[PDB]
């Protein structure tokens, strides 16, 4: 049948959502010494808040194969921050400290330009 | 090529070979920098007959 | 008689020293590094202008960017520039290091090294011929000869 | 044949000149505005018109393969002059 | 040049200049075209 | 056909072994290396005295750009945009419109000498030999902006290098 | 109306070009060098 | 204004914002951030400089090709001022100096030069003008630095009636001369303080907050002909503030008192050097001046900016004063209640 | 793109005539040097099977003894009309692959010598204007040769 | 023979066609299609479930002995349901011949890693994952190889813009190299070069 599709790691959501939790634990117990080695100027508080935001955006997913990739890519993004392959700039590219706000209210977009 | 004979012998003895016949500097064996204009050939398709494109 | 003359001549000496002993740090990244090596070859012999072949970043004075500066490499280039002792100059060599060159529109290429470090000379070409680069280094010396570091101190 | 504007900015052959209050004039302060003195439209209108005795004359820019693609020009119209599309030289028919 | 002099023409420079970079005579780029869109100048005579 | 580069076995007779023993103990082979460098201490160096001497080139060389003119004075460029469509790096921007005398001529011609890869395709495609790569290679600048040529700079280069550009084409226009 | 003229090898071809390894052999036998060295010492000690 | 340069783009590096700005004194600590913001949004910034072209190199990467323009000027040549402001729409003056010189003193840099800029700008046609003053500015203060700003601040508003004036407090930052100053006193042993640092209340303000505030005044039309006062979120006691500096620096702290007159004596032999004075009699006074609490002047919040706490961005500045790289938390400095 | 300018194949002969000695001067410094041998002998040993299964090609196969060179097994152009030899290693280390490269410089002189003698006359680009552009003399006198010039470059 | 037409090689055409049926008969389970192009190349199309059985056959079978992985790459064709097209190019030194083996997958379907068969495929599969997003199962180490660290996307896919989504510079406020949305001084210019006249009647698709 066409609907049947080969899996990646998990055969259903219940098994797939286990890895999200195991991945989350790795990140939560890695920020404090990530902020230490990289000598960042962000507290462990808002560092952990950032990981909360990243997961929360991929919360509407319902496909076990899509979730596996988002975990596989999540594990890679962690191996770079533990083996310090990333430099100080790469870790600070999540926090967007150099892009001016882009307001969402209609008037602000109307005043500035033609975009929606 | 302006090396005195005694220096020629010393450089030749040190290297174990006659370096004067195979200088790595060019003096006069290079071709001239201005040449007569050429007239290059033309390919085998420059025919006025029996040259329909569909056969090549 | 005026102090301006005493400090103008004394500025010429320090300018002369810094222009007759340039010690470059070659950031050879791409093809443009081959022409840099030729400039050090017997025919041109940069070493006879007081310019040594290579040096460590903290013994260096001028940084020669010769190649394409990708995004992955940009963080490293800036770090070496920050650790170079002053005075320091950057020579941007080749079309890739000036404004992107052949790869201007690539997702992975930094469209000009001037977006990462300041630049004092631009040597165009693809690659700039070994002699073209030697025109850039000499043109760099004439910049250092015009500097008035001590004059501006005397009139603050 | 420059036509320097009242504010003192030269006009190029394309006709570009910044207006009195255009902030882009600041790029010239301390420097100069690159302008080409020899205008194309003033060097090709000062050429003599060639008189030829046939209804069709062919121009190839002069110099053989160092000019422009050879074209053929029709001189049947008495009112105006034939004009090469590439080089701008002019031709006229003798009497007919 | 003393033997084979170049061909002479009116538009060729009679005073060759050297690299003018860094001096006031340097070259400053600019757009050589004209304005594309023209705006509407309101009448200077007040209404009413 | 092939050949072995390092297949010969060393000898094992009394004289051969002593030669290898004498070489090791007396540094014979290394003293032979010092000889070669000594020869180069008595050879004329190949260094040319730039800038009073120059490296050889040929008429085909590809350097700074220049828009040419006809013998009369009219521009050769008729704004066909063939060069713009062959430029690998998209370093050329062209705009055109009828002139006051009703001729096809350009009102914008810029070469971004930082995007350009100095490849020569622009002069291979020009049907009237208007855009050429002159023989100059010494135009290093002190600012990024002044490497963005427009029509005025290119036309000055034609009026500046016409003496040498025309000669080079005369020596090369039969091969191309 | 001249013939075709283009770059071609001269009539009769070019002269031979060497390419093989030609490292010369030089020096005295291993025995002899020791004899000079040993003999140099003994005169020194004497 | 029939030209009205029109914004285009997404407010990025290659966009057009329509602000043609002349930033006098842009080669210094406060200039770096103002030029950086103006260029980061694609603005035409003219940078007149008195220094050598080498010292302005760090500014070149801060704008797109052709945006940052450098001109040569002299504070005593009004024609050089006019050449740098005739084509602009906003003029920002950041000229100043912590010490006097044989050629320029506090009267010339804070009154004569600012007065010249305003008079030239008004005739040139500039519609905006941003001036920078000091929060503790008055004409009855022992410090000469703070006396010359009060005089100048008044002359600007009688020469450019629409000018905007800003009165920040001691600004801290990476290149500042406030936090780095205290950390550098470790060379001479103890850390002398008039009295013992008590009775001194200071309200430092972060550089970016000042920089973001200045830009806002260039966009909104409510900032014309109005005075502001950029101050931090909390008020500290000078002793507590200095103690916190050595805590982050993780260095010995041995404060000892020094009479006010005695502190001025040493400040006289430190200003005899023909170079950047290490400390001056004037510097001692400002370090021990209690920042005013003017409540009738709009602050950063009135311009949409939010003040940055000292604690959040203090490890950033002092990181290099520590003598070990990692060092394996420092308690926040005591804050006076706002009341 | 263009034919060789007159007076070029003579200069190549002058360069090729003297190059072989330059290689000999290179080998004097390195081949039999004890210091250079110690930094390349028994270093980077690669087995024949590993070289093939790791995707190695070129002197990385020959250096290990595998007899393979695309110029002789899958010839392209006229590499089937030049005689040359393919140096082959016996040990598969840095020193052997250094001798293959130094030997390959000598076989290149061997090939370059033959190319100078056996160079035939004629044209230098396919005589088909729909693939290779026409000459500028023809593009300026024939309407067919201008259309094909126009469309090959646009 | 014509001087401007590449000569045919009928002898090679027959031999590779003969070897095409040989493989199709020995692996009916995986082989789906077998071509031989007019310039004598052999392409074998297989079900994705047959990467190891068909590669292990060619690498070990006596009459195949394809003991060298020339290259491994993917081709993106968005229109197809399974957009990606994995391609293997093998070489046989014993028989002096080359064979190209093609399979396919989509975004979310794994393809078995071939490192057990060809150690050269280690890095090649990392490149496919980095540039195309295809995930290879049981790969000893699967990480980005070419792209910048933390790069979001897969550039070689046909729907990733040529200029990317972010660009780098050095903002002096924070003293680091930062990333910002992409803005270009001169937009890349799109050319419509395709002629509206059929160029080759031989490759004409059905209506
Ligand atoms: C130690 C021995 C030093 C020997 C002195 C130099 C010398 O005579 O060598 C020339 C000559 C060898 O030179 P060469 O390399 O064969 O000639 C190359 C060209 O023909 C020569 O090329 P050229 O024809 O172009 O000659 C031009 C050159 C010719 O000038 C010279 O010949 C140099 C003479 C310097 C003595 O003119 C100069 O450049 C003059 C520059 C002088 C520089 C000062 C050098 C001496 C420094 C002494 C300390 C400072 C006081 O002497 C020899 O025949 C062998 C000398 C070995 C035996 C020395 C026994 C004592
Ligand atoms: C002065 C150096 C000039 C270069 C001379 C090179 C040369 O002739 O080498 C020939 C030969 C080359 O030797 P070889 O390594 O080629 O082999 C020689 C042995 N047979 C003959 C079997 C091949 O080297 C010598 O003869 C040098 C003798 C040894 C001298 C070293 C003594 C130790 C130093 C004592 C302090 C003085
Ligand atoms: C030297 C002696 C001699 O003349 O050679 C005699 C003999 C013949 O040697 P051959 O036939 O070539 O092959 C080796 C056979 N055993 O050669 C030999 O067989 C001798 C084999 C044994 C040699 C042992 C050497 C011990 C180390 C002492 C080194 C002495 C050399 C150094 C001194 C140089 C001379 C002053
Ligand atoms: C500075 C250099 C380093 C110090 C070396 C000093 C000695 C100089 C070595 C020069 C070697 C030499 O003379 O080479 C040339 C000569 C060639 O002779 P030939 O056999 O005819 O070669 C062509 C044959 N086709 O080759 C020879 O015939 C060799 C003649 C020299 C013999 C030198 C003595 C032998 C070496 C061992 C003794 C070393 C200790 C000597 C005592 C040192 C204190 C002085
Ligand atoms: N930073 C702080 O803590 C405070 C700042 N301010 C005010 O901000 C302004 C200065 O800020 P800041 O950046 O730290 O000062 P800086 O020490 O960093 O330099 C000020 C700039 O003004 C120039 N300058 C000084 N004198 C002259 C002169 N005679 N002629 C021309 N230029 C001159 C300097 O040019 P160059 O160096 O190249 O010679 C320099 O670029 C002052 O008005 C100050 O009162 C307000 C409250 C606190
Ligand atoms: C009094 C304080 C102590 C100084 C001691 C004396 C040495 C200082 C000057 C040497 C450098 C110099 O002179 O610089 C280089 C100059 C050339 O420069 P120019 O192009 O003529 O410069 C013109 C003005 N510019 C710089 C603004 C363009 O070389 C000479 O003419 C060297 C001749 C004097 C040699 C003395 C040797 C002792
Ligand atoms: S500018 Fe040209 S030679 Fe230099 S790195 Fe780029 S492509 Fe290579
Ligand atoms: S040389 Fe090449 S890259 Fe440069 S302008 Fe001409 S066609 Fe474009
Ligand atoms: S330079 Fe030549 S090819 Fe380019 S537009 Fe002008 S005429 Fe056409
Ligand atoms: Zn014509």
């Amino acid at each position: 049948a066409s609907t049947s599709v080969k899996p990646i790691f998990s055969r259903d959501m219940n098994e797939a959502k286990r890895r999200v939790r195991e991945l989350y634990r790795a990140w939560y117990r890695e920020v404090p010494n990530t902020v230490h080695l990289f000598q960042l100027d962000i507290s462990v508080k808002q560092g952990r808040d950032k990981v909360r935001e990243m997961f929360k955006k991929n919360a509407h997913i319902t496909d076990p194969r899509v979730v596996d990739l988002l975990v596989i890519k999540g594990k890679m993004e962690l191996e770079e921050t533990i083996k310090v392959w990333k430099q100080r700039t790469h870790v600070m590219r999540f926090f967007h400290e150099t892009e001016a706000p882009r307001p969402k209210d209609f008037l602000s977009k109307f005043y500035v330009g033609h975009d929606p | 090529a302006s090396a005195t004979r005694f220096i020629q012998w010393l450089r030749n003895w040190a290297s174990g070979r006659d370096l004067q016949a195979k200088l790595q500097l060019r003096y006069q064996e290079i071709s001239k920098r201005t040449q007569p204009p050429p007239k290059l050939p033309v390919g085998p398709s420059h025919k006025l007959s029996n040259n329909y494109y569909c056969t090549r | 008689s005026r102090g301006e003359y005493v400090v103008a001549k004394l500025d010429d000496l320090i300018n002369w020293a810094r222009r007759s002993s340039l010690w470059p740090m070659t950031f050879g990244l791409a093809c443009c590094a081959v022409e840099m090596m030729h400039m050090a070859a017997p025919r041109y012999d940069m070493d006879r202008f007081g310019v040594v072949f290579r040096a460590s970043p903290r013994q260096s004075d001028v940084m020669i960017v010769a190649g394409t500066l990708t995004n992955k490499m940009a963080p490293a280039l800036r770090k070496v520039y920050d650790q170079m002792p002053e005075p320091r100059y950057v020579v941007s060599m080749g079309s890739c290091a000036n404004g992107g060159g052949y790869y201007h529109y690539s997702y992975s290429v930094v469209r000009g090294c001037d977006r990462i470090v300041p630049v004092d000379i631009y040597v165009p070409g693809c690659p700039p011929t070994a002699e073209a680069l030697l025109y850039g280094i000499l043109q760099l010396q004439k910049k250092i000869k015009r500097e008035k570091r001590l004059r501006i101190w005397y009139r603050r | 044949g420059v036509r320097t504007s009242p504010t003192g900015e030269k006009v190029t052959h394309t006709g570009q000149v910044y207006d009195d209050g255009d902030y882009r004039k600041v790029r010239f302060v301390g420097r100069q505005k690159e302008v080409n003195e020899n205008f194309a439209i003033d060097l090709i209108a000062e050429q003599p018109v060639s008189q030829v005795g046939s209804r069709v004359i062919s121009c190839d820019g002069g110099g053989g393969a160092l000019g422009h693609p050879r074209v053929y020009i029709n001189l049947d119209k008495e009112t105006k002059t034939g004009t090469c599309g590439y080089c701008g030289l002019q031709f006229r028919q003798q009497h007919h | 040049p003393t033997v084979k002099p170049p061909t002479a023409r009116k538009f060729i420079w009679t005073n060759h200049k050297f690299n003018l970079s860094g001096t006031p005579q340097q070259y400053v780029p600019y757009s050589t075209t004209r304005k594309k869109i023209q705006e509407w100048v309101p009448p200077s005579t007040p209404y009413k | 056909t092939y050949k072995y580069v390092n297949l010969r076995e060393p000898s094992m007779d009394m004289k051969s072994v002593t030669d290898r023993a004498a070489q090791t103990l007396l540094w014979t082979e290394l003293i032979r290396g010092l000889g070669m460098t000594l020869s180069y201490l008595f050879r004329e160096p190949a260094t040319i005295n730039y800038p009073f001497e120059k490296g050889p080139l040929s008429p085909r060389f590809r350097g700074e750009h220049a828009l040419r003119r006809y013998p009369s004075g009219e521009e050769r460029c008729i704004a066909c945009k063939l060069c713009e469509a062959v430029c690998p790096a998209q370093a050329i921007t062209i705009e055109a419109e009828p002139r006051a005398d009703g001729s096809r001529r350009t009102t914008r011609y810029d070469i971004d000498m930082t995007k350009c890869i100095y490849c020569g395709f622009c002069q291979e495609a020009c049907p009237v030999d208007a855009i050429v790569e002159g023989p100059n290679f010494e135009f290093s600048t002190e600012t990024h902006e002044e490497l963005l040529y427009n029509k005025e700079k290119l036309l000055n280069n034609g009026d500046k290098w016409e003496a040498e550009i025309a000669a080079n084409i005369q020596a090369d226009y039969l091969y191309r | 109306a001249s013939k075709v003229k283009q770059d071609m090898p001269p009539v009769g071809g070019y002269g031979p070009i060497d390419y093989k390894r030609n490292l010369p052999r030089r020096g005295l036998s291993g025995y002899s060098m020791f004899a000079v060295g040993i003999g140099a010492l003994l005169f020194g000690y004497w | 204004l029939h030209h009205a340069v029109i914004p285009h783009g997404k407010g990025g590096r290659s966009s057009v914002s329509g602000i043609v700005a002349t930033v006098f004194g842009a080669t210094g600590f406060l200039g770096r951030y103002v030029v950086n913001h103006l260029g980061r949004m694609g603005s035409q910034v003219i940078v007149p400089h008195r220094c050598e072209p080498y010292d302005t190199m760090h500014l070149r990467p801060m704008g797109d090709l052709g945006q940052i323009i450098f001109m040569d000027w002299n504070g005593r040549d009004k024609d050089s001022i006019r050449r740098a402001v005739e084509h602009s729409s906003v003029v920002i003056n950041l000229v100043g100096r912590e010490w006097e010189t044989q050629n320029f003193d506090f009267e010339d840099v804070f009154v004569k030069i600012p007065q010249a800029i305003a008079q030239v700008s008004k005739e040139a046609g500039v519609e905006k003008f941003i001036h920078i003053s000091h929060l503790n500015a008055d004409i009855k203060s022992s410090s000469k630095y703070l006396r010359s700003k009060a005089v100048g601040e008044k002359e600007v508003r009688e020469t450019f009636p629409e000018a905007t004036i800003i009165k920040p407090a001691e600004i801290f930052g990476r290149e500042d001369r406030f936090l780095n100053y205290f950390a550098n006193i470790r060379w001479f042993g103890g850390v002398p303080l008039i009295s013992l640092g008590k009775k001194t209340v200071k309200q430092p303000v972060y550089i970016v907050d000042v920089t973001k505030g200045i830009i806002n005044a260039i966009k909104d039309p409510d900032a014309r002909g109005k005075t502001f006062a950029f101050v931090g979120p909390s008020r500290y006691l000078l002793f507590d503030l200095v103690q916190y500096v050595f805590a982050v620096a993780h260095r010995p702290f041995l404060p000892y008192p020094l009479p006010h007159f005695a502190y001025r004596w040493i400040g006289r032999l430190f200003e005899i050097s023909p170079f950047e004075p290490w400390t001056t009699r004037d510097k001692v006074e400002r370090i021990h001046t209690t920042d005013k609490i003017l409540p009738h002047l709009p602050g950063l919040e009135d311009l949409g900016v939010e003040a940055t706490p000292l604690e959040l961005k203090a490890i950033e500045v002092l990181r290099r004063h520590r003598t070990y790289r990692w060092l394996s938390d420092v308690q926040p400095a005591k804050t006076i209640p706002t009341s | 793109h263009q034919d060789l300018p007159l007076g070029l194949m003579d200069d190549i002969y002058e360069f090729s005539k003297n190059f072989s000695l330059r290689i000999d001067e290179l080998e004097e410094m390195l081949t039999n040097n004890r210091i250079w041998r110690n930094r390349t002998v028994d270093i980077g040993i690669v087995t024949a099977e590993d070289a093939l299964n790791y995707g190695f090609s070129g002197v990385m196969l020959r250096g290990s003894g595998i007899q393979w060179d695309l110029r002789k097994t899958q010839p392209y152009d006229v590499y089937d009309q030049v005689e040359f030899d393919v140096p082959i290693g016996s040990r598969g280390d840095c020193y052997d692959r250094y001798l293959c490269r130094v030997e390959e410089m000598r076989q290149s002189i061997r090939i370059i010598s033959q190319c100078l003698n056996k160079m035939p006359p004629g044209e230098i680009k396919v005589d088909d204007a729909k693939v290779s552009p026409p000459k500028r003399a023809e593009m300026k006198t024939s309407m067919e040769s201008l259309i094909h010039h126009f469309k090959l470059y646009t | 023979t014509r001087p401007t037409v590449r000569p045919r090689n009928d002898v090679a055409h027959k031999q590779l066609s003969a070897f095409g049926e040989y493989v199709a008969e020995i692996l009916p389970k995986y082989v789906q299609q077998v071509q031989v192009s007019c310039f004598n190349e052999l392409e074998i199309c297989i079900h994705p479930d047959g990467v190891i059985p068909v590669l292990t056959f060619l690498r070990d079978h006596s009459n195949a002995q394809f003991k060298s992985l020339a290259d491994l790459t993917a081709v993106d064709i968005p229109t197809r349901q399974n957009r990606f097209e994995i391609v293997y190019n093998l070489l046989s030194l014993r028989f002096n011949s080359r064979i190209r083996v093609k399979t396919y997958t989509d975004e979310l379907t794994p393809i078995e890693s071939s490192v057990p068969v060809y150690k050269a495929a280690n890095w090649y599969e990392r490149e496919i994952w980095d540039m195309f997003g295809v995930f290879f199962a049981n790969h000893p180490d699967l990480r980005r190889i070419l792209t910048d660290y933390g790069f979001e996307g897969h550039p070689f896919r046909k729907d990733f813009p040529l200029s990317g989504y972010v660009e780098l510079r050095y903002d002096d406020e924070v003293k680091r190299v930062v990333a910002e949305p992409v803005e270009l001084a001169q937009e890349f210019r799109k050319f419509d070069l395709n002629s509206p006249w059929e160029a080759f009647p031989a490759y004409r698709q059905p209506p």
